RNA sequence: GGUACCUAACCAGAAAGCCACGGCUAACUACGUGCCAGCAGCCGCGGUAAUACGUAGGUGGCAAGCGUUGUCCGGAAUUA
RNA sequence: GGUGGUGCAUGGUUGUCGUCAGCUCGUGUCGUGAGAUGUUGGGUUAAGUCCCGCAACGAGCGCAACCCUUGAUCUUAGUUG
RNA sequence: AGACCAAUGCCAUGUACGUCGCACUCGGAAGAC
C-alpha cells in the first residue's frame, strides 16, 4: 500500500514522543488520560489552532505545553479563559494540572496548521488548485526546504474520487537524517469527506 | 507564558500583497492583545487601494475587533486609520 | 417586473439608472449568485443584443427589418443602426423628456400624439421633417400626466430641441456623438446578426 | 527582423486541446493549449505550450507568443490587396473588403484577425478545420503583404504610377 | 355600409402561449425511476446519487404565434 | 441508536508487481502536430552506479549513504555481574 | 536452419478549471544703548 509515515519512523531517533514522562503500572490509565486530555484541548482550542502538546507528570501532577503563535490572544486579556480551561482540565484529571503556551515562530510551515488550514477553504469552497498552490508557494517563501501536499476524495467529480498533488524542491522521505514534519486532517463538505495531507522538509539534522 | 515580546501601538501596511499580509495583521491582532492594547492603526497605501478596502471587511468579522475608522482632523486627516478592540 | 429580473440577468440596469443592481447584482435563479462561466462567442453578443432588445422593449422580427433598412441605409453598416433606433419615436419621446421609461413611452403614444408633420401618431417610423411649424394640442397638451412629464429637467440632447411650456421640440439637423453611441457595445449586433 | 516585448499586448485563448500518452502504467494525460496576441494595429504573434495543467500550460504558450511576432502591413485599415494562406492544406483566402464590414471570419481567423485590430476584412476556410493549420496559413499570408512604396522602389518608380 | 372614419362615457378590467436548458447551442436544481419506463438532428444518456428519462420549480428563446414534418438552395471548393 | 447496504460515492488504511531501476520535471532545441531529445551511443555497476561521448543543459522522486543490530578494539563505571 | 498452442462472452471504464496591490500641515511685536 502507501508509504509509512515520516514521523512515525523518526520517532525516539530525531523526534519527540512529546510525552516525556514515564509510567509503570499506571501506564494504562495514564496513557488513556493523556489521549482524552488532548481531545479536550483540541475540540475546545479549534479556533485559535494548536499543533502539538507535550505532556509532563512531574510527581504525578500534570503539566502541559502548548505551541502555535495564534493563542497569543489566548495569553493575552484571556488569561481568564487560561485559568477557566485549567479549571476543566483539574476537573478531568483528578489531581491537577499547570499549563503554559508555548508561541511559534513562522507558523505557517507547521504540518498540522497547514492541513488545518487547507481543510478550512475546502470546507469554504475555494478550488483545491487554489488552496493547495498558495499554501505551498507561502511555505518555500517561508524558508521551508521542500513541501509536498496531497488532497484525496471526491474533488467536485462525485462519481469518481481521484487524488492531486503538487510539489518542488526537494522532499528525501527515503533519508533518515531529513527533519520531517506531517499532518493529515479531514476536510468535511457536503459531498462527503475530503482528505487532506501535507509533509513538509526542513533540511537535514547535522 | 511568553514574556520576550514587546509590541507597537502602529503597523505601516503600504506597497505589498493582499493575502500575504492578512495572515499577519491577523498575528499583529493577537499580539496587541497580548499586551492589552485598546487602540491600534494600520496604515496603508493608495494607489491600488484593494487591500486598503479589503483589510477592514475583515476586522467587521473579526472575532476580536469592534471597529475600524479613519482619523481625525487632528490627527492629520486619512493619514491613519484606526482599530480598536473587545 | 421585467425590468429588475432583466437587470440582474443581464449585468447593467436597462433604464440606465443605478438601481435594480444596488444589492442583487449576480443574477435571478436558485443558481444566480454563484460564479458562472464567461460568456461563449454566441452568447456574449446574443447578450448584447438583448441589453439593445429590451431597453426599447421592441421585438425580433422588427429588429431584422430595421436591420435591413439601416443596411440598405447609404452609411455605415452598425451606426445606421444605432441611429435608427435613436430615431425610433418612443426614443424620441425619450430624449425629449417626456416619456420616464419606455413603458410609459409606448403606453403614452397608444394614448397622445405628436402632430409634428402629422394627424395623429400612434406608430413610432417617422422623422421630423426639417423647417415645419405643426405642433401639439389638446390631447398631448392638456391633461395631468401632461405636466408630470416636465415637472423636472431630464436632458434633451444637441441633436434634439425642446421648450418645456407646450412641451415640443423637433429633430434638429444632423445626430453625431452620443446618440451614436452612449455605452453601447456595438459591430457584436452586426457580427450577431451576420452569423 | 525581430519586434521585442517593449510594447503592451493583448492575449486571446482560442483553443485548449487535449492530449494523451500511452505508458507500461497507463494512459498519461497532457495539455496542449495555442493562443494568439499582438497589438491593435501592426504587431501580432501566436504560441504553444505542453504542459500537465491550464495555467502553466497558457503560461508556456505565452512566452512562445512574446517570443514570435510578425507584423502586418496596414493601407487604410484594411488589407492592401489579394492574398490566399497556404501552409499544408490549410487555405486561406483574403481579401481587401470595404470599409465599414466589419470583420466577416470563422472562429480562430477572427480571433488573431481582431487582435491584429484590422477593422474591414472578410475571409473564407477552404482548406482543413483544424485551428493550429489555420493560424500558421494566415500568418503565412499576411507575411506575404506588400506596401506600395517599397513596389514602387523596386519598380523605380513613384506611388501615383502604381495606385492608377 | 350606417362600413371606415369622428366624439363622449363606462371597465385596468374581458385577451399568451409554445419550445428548449450535456455539447454543438441560451438556459440548473429537487424528486421518482433504475438497460425498465424511456429521449434523440449528430456525438450519444439511462444497469439506484441521471443537470440528456418522467415530473415540479427556475431560467432561456420567440410571440399571435410557437414546435414538428415534407420539399428547394446554401453551408458543400462535396462535380472544383 | 443502528456490525440496517452501498470499497463502483468515500476519507483513513493494506497487499501486489517489486526492493524492480525505473519514473518524471524546468529551461532550451527539432517536428507543426502526435511527440522526440534529457533518460540514447562506448565502457562500467547490485543500481538512471559511475566515466567518456553526444543538442542538450540542469533538477526531482528514485538508488547509495545517513538509522538499528551483528561482527574487532580503546576509555569510562564496577553491582544484584 | 529446424517439433507440436486451439479459444478467451454483452455493456461501461474515468479528468482538466477558475489570484488581485498602492497614501502626511508652514511662519505678528523686536527703540536708542
Amino acid at each position: 500500500g502507501q508509504k509509512v509515515n515520516p514521523v512515525g519512523l523518526r520517532i525516539g531517533v530525531i523526534r519527540d514522543w512529546e510525552s516525556k514522562w514515564y509510567a509503570g503500572k499506571d501506564y494504562a490509565d495514564f496513557l488513556h488520560e493523556d489521549l482524552k486530555i488532548r481531545e479536550y484541548i483540541s475540540k475546545r482550542l479549534s479556533d485559535a489552532s494548536v499543533s502539538k502538546v507535550e505532556i509532563e507528570r512531574a510527581a504525578n501532577r500534570v503539566n502541559i505545553t502548548i505551541h502555535t503563535a495564534k493563542p497569543g490572544m489566548v495569553i493575552g486579556k484571556g488569561g481568564s479563559e487560561v485559568e477557566a480551561l485549567r479549571k476543566a482540565l483539574n476537573s478531568l484529571t483528578g489531581k491537577r494540572v499547570h499549563i503554559n503556551i508555548l508561541e511559534i515562530k513562522r507558523a505557517d510551515l507547521d504540518a498540522q496548521l497547514v492541513a488545518d488550514n487547507i481543510a478550512r477553504q475546502l470546507e469554504n469552497r475555494v478550488s483545491f488548485r487554489r488552496a493547495q498552490k498558495q499554501q505551498i508557494q507561502r511555505t518555500m517563501r517561508a524558508g521551508a526546504q521542500g513541501v509536498k501536499t496531497m488532497v484525496s476524495g471526491r474533488l467536485g467529480g462525485a462519481d469518481i474520487a481521484r487524488s492531486e498533488y503538487y510539489s518542488e524542491g526537494t522532499v528525501p522521505l527515503h533519508t533518515l537524517r531529513a527533519d520531517i514534519d506531517y499532518a493529515t486532517s479531514e476536510a468535511d463538505t457536503t459531498y462527503g469527506k475530503l482528505g487532506v495531507k501535507v509533509w513538509i522538509y526542513r533540511g537535514e539534522v547535522l | 507564558k511568553g514574556k520576550d515580546y514587546h509590541v507597537s501601538l502602529e503597523l505601516d501596511l503600504r506597497g505589498e500583497r493582499y493575502e500575504n499580509a492578512l495572515s499577519r495583521v491577523e498575528k499583529y491582532l493577537d499580539d496587541a492583545v497580548l499586551a492589552g492594547y485598546p487602540r491600534v492603526s494600520i496604515i496603508h497605501g493608495k494607489g491600488t487601494g484593494a487591500l486598503r478596502k479589503g483589510v477592514q471587511d475583515l476586522l467587521k468579522n473579526h472575532r476580536s475587533v469592534k471597529s475600524s475608522r479613519f482619523g481625525e482632523a487632528g490627527e492629520g486627516g486619512s493619514g491613519v486609520t484606526v482599530v480598536e478592540l473587545k | 417586473g421585467p425590468s429588475w429580473k432583466l437587470s440582474r440577468r443581464l449585468g447593467i440596469s436597462l433604464s440606465g439608472t443605478g438601481k435594480e443592481l444596488e444589492k442583487r447584482p449576480y443574477a435571478p435563479g436558485p443558481h444566480g449568485p454563484g460564479q458562472r462561466k464567461k460568456l461563449s462567442e454566441y452568447g456574449l453578443q446574443l447578450q448584447e443584443k438583448q441589453k439593445l432588445r429590451h431597453m426599447y422593449g421592441v421585438n425580433e422580427r422588427q429588429f431584422r427589418t430595421l436591420f435591413d433598412k439601416a443596411g440598405k441605409l447609404a452609411g455605415k453598416h452598425g451606426e445606421n443602426f444605432m441611429i435608427l433606433l435613436d430615431s425610433r419615436l418612443d426614443n424620441v419621446v425619450y430624449k425629449l423628456g417626456l416619456a420616464r421609461t419606455r413603458r410609459q413611452a409606448r403606453q403614452l403614444v397608444n394614448h397622445g400624439h405628436i402632430l409634428v408633420d402629422g394627424s395623429r401618431v400612434d406608430i413610432p417610423s417617422y422623422l421630423v421633417k426639417p423647417g415645419q411649424t405643426i405642433g401639439v394640442r389638446e390631447k398631448s397638451r392638456n391633461l395631468s400626466i401632461i405636466k408630470e412629464s416636465v415637472e423636472v429637467n431630464n436632458f434633451v440632447p444637441e441633436y434634439l430641441t425642446f421648450d418645456a411650456e407646450k412641451l415640443e421640440g423637433t429633430f434638429t439637423r444632423l445626430p453625431e456623438r452620443s446618440e451614436l453611441a452612449p455605452e453601447i457595445n456595438e459591430a457584436l449586433i452586426v457580427e450577431f446578426y451576420s452569423r | 527582423r525581430i519586434d521585442p516585448s517593449k510594447l503592451e499586448l493583448e492575449e486571446r485563448l482560442v483553443t485548449v486541446n487535449r492530449v494523451a500518452k500511452v505508458v507500461k502504467g497507463g494512459r498519461r494525460f497532457r495539455f496542449a493549449a495555442l493562443v494568439v496576441v499582438g497589438d491593435k494595429n501592426g504587431h501580432v504573434g501566436f504560441g504553444t505550450g505542453k504542459a500537465q495543467e491550464v495555467p502553466e500550460a497558457i503560461r508556456k504558450a505565452v512566452e512562445d507568443a512574446k517570443k514570435n511576432l510578425i507584423e502586418v502591413p496596414m493601407v487604410g485599415t484594411t488589407i492592401p490587396h489579394e492574398i490566399i494562406g497556404r501552409f499544408g492544406a490549410g487555405n486561406i483566402l483574403l481579401k481587401p473588403a470595404s470599409e465599414g464590414t466589419g470583420v466577416i471570419a470563422g472562429g480562430p481567423v477572427r480571433a488573431v484577425l481582431e487582435l491584429a485590430g484590422v477593422a474591414d476584412i472578410l475571409s473564407k476556410s477552404l482548406g482543413s478545420n483544424t485551428p493550429i493549420n489555420m493560424i500558421r496559413a494566415t500568418l503565412q499570408g499576411l507575411s506575404e503583404l506588400k506596401r506600395a512604396e517599397d513596389v514602387a522602389k523596386l519598380r523605380g518608380k513613384s506611388v501615383e504610377e502604381l495606385l492608377g
